[PDB]
């Protein structure tokens, strides 16, 4: 009765979003401002914030009511 | 995340049409309520009357929430003006004055965003008398609980704006042929306000707000960005999701395209006559 | 004392009042007119006098394992008796056990000076300074 | 379980300063019918 | 009118929570009325209200009602018989590695939706996991929870149980992601494997230093780029006690997701999906289905 | 001086705690059957008596409350110096060795 773990798919109707950590290795974080360095020593990387305009500017466009 | 949010499953109609339909029932059940308590009195005002009003209180909601003493996020404006939106979808103007739910739409913004402003502060940002802020603040409290009820408990607005960057990012990055997207970012602040005076925001998802903003941008400044919506977005292989986004954007586009502001004289006489009906209850 | 009696009508003033209610509760008859909620304000008024009962004899110190006594329906008073065994016979104890050492310092300090005579005078101050003087 | 009067001891602050919030208007749940009670004796 | 009041379960410092009955579905729920100046609705509950409006998941609690009165309202969550902490504290009922792995994948799964929404519980204690009788531990209280994606918006660093404190947040990080959330989860998997509270500070500084003396001070090659927080101290460099000897009775696996939870750098901090990937999870002992988790009777 | 619990906070809680279930009772009663209303207050009055009737024997016995500290703790000094000496003495065996192993 083991587990195996499923990404939760969550169906946003829009475009695919690139992951995370695969996102400054396709050029989106030049675009974004850098996370100071107080900042960084947080949990805030510049990468949470073009990540979330990413799936918000994709989050529904293949979708009416 | 929008596409799982409340806006989405209740707060994002089908058509104009069926917003006509809410509104003239909420006209009609306030109609109803005052002739069947003691029948075609011209002291009511029409639903195009109320829409005219909407939009003039709407105007002034803008203005308020430009002209708060601390700087208030376009979020919360956004999400203040949505507020005001549904609430008079749902409710009629006669039964609930526009500027006291004017007000209380901006408070309940503040408060649901995170824009942390005291009731002294808020009050101290109306141009009217330290009495007149004391009784203004008593009308947002009692008024408070009604909006949240008229929102169905719907509190979380998503506004175009963070799509908006999130697209120019995008477009920054995946979209060589486009140089300086940022004069698309002044053109499509303007469209996007022309777009939220409206009622697109019931409509239409704030993606696609936010990419008819856009790409309106670009068409008025002579650049073609069909290459980001067949490729960069791969809608060049689902043929029918790519039309159906463009169905989208002209219908929005138009919708923009057709909006009359509210004048000046009509505003007048409605404000008249509706001020006649709130103290004549 | 006076003090003590005080507070002692009220707590079994009380204890009436909550079999006044119970059986009036319990016998309850159509014949009964205002005499069920009367007994109800003695009572919530019985329960504040006696807050003001218990603060003059504040002075009063119940032990520990006194109310823990209380608290199981033990016998306190046996306790009293305890502690008087308790007391009596650990009198004993410490007498006792010094009177076993106190013939023990007697007796080998009287050895002590019979065993070496240049150092006589100094065994006499070892019994002078074992006294508590 | 008759050691509670020892327990409450330790945790004097359930109890506020005077006393906690009564309405005596609100009692009127001891308004009580004429009826019987079984696995109960006097 | 609606809901009919069953018991009264208890209050925190700005509710009071009825168990209840809607005449609808006879299904048990659980009120909360808030109670009440000059400020209007308290913004506890219309953070509740907002955040519990826009998510629906098995391991989130949710709002099936919200509603009210003049001035005051009551929202209606799914019932919980108790919380995890009830559960932690009950020395009757034993915690097997498969309650335990249990627990921790209910929790971690509520959380990763909960991220991946870019909502941030802010409040993550064994107190705040409830669970109903089918054993689903949901996460219990949002009245200090916020949105973490977006820069523009400066946060609070105060606000988590001290106890279940990232060492960031005590440092003052006015900015922070989803290793605040991590850290408590952490510290809650420490609590649930020894019983007792996990670094129980009396001050920030208590904390700081029982966090340190227990992990070990970083040294800014696990924690790179932690001296520009606004509250930094240095501090004494603690050597930090072994994780196989704090706790002497866990499994490889299961220190490897200790020592994931654990880490200083908020960005080297195992999130929520990573976490869930792990070989502790998948490794032989299951979890236990909800039913067949224990229940503190009485 | 602490082995002791003050006589006045002790009414003060039962009082108060009585006053307190009352209150807890008075909303449970409106809602519940005919039949079972009647239960709650018999087995509160009943449960409540039984906790004034500790008080009752509590004040009666007030009596001794000045002397029985006094020699709960005087006791225990003279047990503890009559046991101190016996554990006192089990270490000089140890030291009898231990320490001249030491010196």
């Amino acid at each position: 009765a083991l587990y195996e773990y499923q990404p939760l798919q969550i169906e946003t109707y829009g475009p695919h979003v690139p992951e995370l950590e695969m996102l400054g290795r396709l050029g989106y974080l030049n675009h974004v401002r850098a996370a100071s360095p107080q900042d960084l020593a947080g949990g805030y990387t510049s990468s949470l914030a073009c990540h979330r305009a990413l799936q918000d500017a994709f989050s529904g466009l293949f979708w009416q009511p | 995340m929008y596409h799982n949010s409340s806006q989405k499953r209740h707060w994002t109609f089908s058509s104009e049409e069926q917003l006509a339909r809410l509104r003239a029932d909420a006209n009609r059940k306030f109609r109803c309520k005052a002739v069947a308590n003691g029948p075609n009195d011209p002291v009511f005002l029409e639903p195009h009357e109320e829409m005219t009003l909407c939009k003039y209180y709407e105007k002034r909601l803008l203005e308020f929430c430009s002209v708060f003493k601390p700087a208030m996020p376009r979020s919360v404006v956004g999400t203040a003006c949505m507020y005001f939106k549904r609430f008079y979808l749902n409710n009629s103007v006669m039964e609930y004055h526009p500027r006291i739910i004017m007000l209380t739409c901006a408070f309940l913004a503040c408060k649901v965003d995170e824009f942390n402003v005291s009731s002294p502060q808020f009050v101290g940002n109306l141009r009217e008398s330290p009495l007149g802020q004391e009784k203004a603040l008593e009308q947002i409290l009692e008024y408070e609980l009604l909006l949240i009820q008229q929102l169905n408990f719907h509190l979380i607005v998503h506004n175009p704006y963070r799509p908006f960057e999130g697209f120019l990012i995008d477009l920054k990055t995946r979209y060589p042929i486009l140089e300086n997207p940022e004069i698309l970012r002044k053109t499509a602040d303007d469209f996007l306000n022309r777009i939220a005076l409206t009622d697109a925001y019931l409509l239409y998802t704030p993606s696609q707000i936010a990419l008819t903003a856009i790409l309106s941008s670009a068409s008025r400044a002579g650049i073609t960005m069909e290459s980001y919506l067949s490729e960069s977005l791969m809608l060049k292989e689902n043929r029918t999701c790519l039309s159906q986004l463009l169905d989208i954007m002209k219908s929005m586009r138009n919708l923009v395209k057709k909006y009359e502001p509210p004048r000046s004289e009509e505003v007048a006489v409605l404000k008249q006559k509706l001020e006649r009906c709130h103290s004549a209850e | 004392a006076e003090k003590f009696d005080h507070l002692e009508e009220h707590l079994e003033k009380f204890v009436e009042n909550i079999r006044q209610l119970g059986i009036i509760v319990s016998d309850f008859q159509p014949s009964s007119q205002a005499g069920l909620n009367q007994k109800l304000n003695f009572i919530v008024t019985g329960l504040q006098d006696i807050d003001k009962c218990r603060q003059q004899l504040h002075d009063i110190t119940v032990p520990l394992e006194v109310f823990e006594y209380i608290d199981q329906g033990r016998n306190p008073q046996l306790y009293t008796k305890e502690c008087l065994e308790r007391a009596l016979a650990k009198n004993e104890q410490v007498k006792g056990k010094i009177d076993t050492m106190k013939k023990f310092k007697s007796l080998l300090i009287q050895e002590l000076s019979k065993v070496f005579p240049e150092d006589m005078a100094k065994y006499r101050s070892i019994r002078g300074e074992d006294h508590p003087p | 379980d008759n050691s509670s009067l020892r327990s409450l001891i330790e945790k004097p602050p359930i109890l506020s300063s005077s006393f906690n919030p009564i309405t005596g208007t609100m009692l009127a749940g001891f308004r009580l019918h004429t009826g019987p009670l079984p696995e109960q004796c006097r | 009118k609606r809901y009919e009041k069953l018991d009264f379960l208890g209050e925190g410092q700005f509710a009071t929570v009825y168990k209840a009955r809607d005449k609808n579905t006879n299904q048990i729920v659980a009120i909360k009325k808030i109670k009440l100046a000059k400020d209007g609705i308290n913004r506890t509950a219309l953070r509740e209200i907002k955040l519990l409006q826009e998510l629906s998941h098995p391991n989130i609690i949710g709002l099936l009602d919200a509603f009210g009165h003049k001035s005051n309202i009551s929202l209606v969550f799914d019932f919980m018989e108790t919380d995890l902490e009830v559960i932690i504290k009950d020395n009757s009922l034993v915690l097997t590695p498969s309650h335990i792995k249990a627990y921790m994948l209910m929790t971690l799964q509520g959380l990763e939706y909960l991220h991946q929404h870019w909502i941030l519980h802010r409040d993550l204690k064994p107190n705040n996991l409830l669970l109903d009788e089918n054993g689903v531990l949901k996460l219990a209280d949002f009245g200090l929870a916020k949105s973490f994606g977006s820069p523009n918006r400066a946060y609070t660093h105060q606000v988590v149980t001290r106890w279940y404190r990232a060492p960031e947040l005590l440092f003052g990080a006015r900015m922070y992601g989803v290793g605040v959330d991590m850290w408590a989860v952490g510290c809650i998997l420490a609590e649930l494997l020894l019983r007792v509270p996990f670094l129980p500070g009396d001050s920030d500084l208590d904390q700081l230093t029982r966090i340190f003396e227990t992990l070990g001070t970083p040294t800014e090659e696990q924690w790179p780029d932690m001296c520009s927080l606004p509250d930094y101290v240095t501090f004494k460099s603690f050597p930090g006690i072994p994780l196989h000897h704090i706790f002497s009775a866990a499994g490889d696996d299961l220190l490897d997701l200790i020592q994931g939870l654990f880490l200083f750098n908020p960005c080297a901090r195992i999130t929520a999906t990573q976490a869930l990937k792990m070989k502790y999870f998948s490794n032989r002992p299951g979890p236990t289905p909800g039913c067949q988790l224990p229940r503190p009777n009485c | 001086a602490s082995p002791g619990y003050r006589l006045s906070t002790l009414i003060e809680f039962l009082l108060h705690r009585a006053y307190s279930e009352l209150m807890v009772l008075t909303d449970l009663l409106p809602r519940k059957s005919d039949v079972e209303r009647k239960i709650e207050i018999v087995q509160f009055a009943s449960r409540t008596r039984q906790l004034f009737v500790r008080l009752l024997a509590l004040v009666k016995w007030a009596n001794n409350a000045g002397k029985v500290e006094k020699c709960a703790m005087i006791s225990s000094f003279l047990d503890q110096q009559a046991i101190l000496f016996v554990d006192t003495a089990d270490r000089l065996a140890s030291l009898a060795r231990d320490a001249l192993v030491h010196a």
